[PDB]
Order: structure tokens, then C-alpha cells, then sequence
């Protein structure tokens, strides 16, 4: 199981995109994407920016 | 924030 | 290559020879000879920080 | 902000 912290908050302007706050600690789903990464937050899930997170961990 | 990447 | 590592909060040095930085803030890392601490630079002023306070950048 | 590693 991988996790990344959000480095700032992140907006979605289209449906499927996950919603986050700066310090959101995101589950990892898929990373295939070197663009748009796939995670769980809570019990949202959707693909987010990844130059908007780092390992947390 | 950096711009958000081609959707 | 010149590694960069930026800053995720604010860290306020409590001995000398640490490095002074603001979340957002890109350091120059000179190395990593510490797991812990990674000694850098930010315009003039240089020391170690905690590794744990930043993510990689550039 | 986490603790920050054995000084």
C-alpha cells in the first residue's frame, strides 16, 4: 500500500478527479500515468495531478 | 501550485 | 545533475548550522550524508535540514 | 509539521 501527501490543494474542474487539501494524505490506486494518478481519499476516489503530491512514505 | 497537467 | 528538494512546512533552526526555510521554499541539496539531516543551500545561507520537512523537486 | 529527527 502506497500513500502521498498533497503538496497544495487540488480543485477538480471535471468529473473523476479527486478533490484534496494541502497535507491530504491520498491512498495510492495507480500510478500507470505519469500525468494523472488514481487514489482514495476516505471514500472518494478519482485521478489527481501527481506534480500535487510526494511520498509519504 | 504548478499548472495542472493536459487532462 | 543539481537535485533540488522543496519544503512542506516552515522549519525554525534550534542550533546553529541548521538551515532556516518557509514551506514552498526550494533548497539546493548539497548532500545527503545524514538520513536524517541533508545539509543545503538557499541563496546565501547554508546548513542542514530535516529530511523529513521536504520532498524531492528538481 | 512532524518532529524533527534525532538532532
Amino acid at each position: 500500500t502506497k500513500f502521498v501527501q498533497a503538496l497544495f490543494d487540488f480543485n477538480p474542474q471535471e468529473s473523476g478527479e479527486l478533490a484534496f487539501k494541502r497535507g491530504d494524505v491520498i491512498t495510492l490506486i495507480n500510478k500507470d500515468d505519469p500525468n494523472w494518478w488514481e487514489g482514495q481519499l476516505n471514500n472518494r476516489r478519482g485521478i489527481f495531478p501527481s506534480n500535487y503530491v510526494c511520498p509519504y512514505n | 501550485p504548478p499548472p495542472v497537467p493536459p487532462r
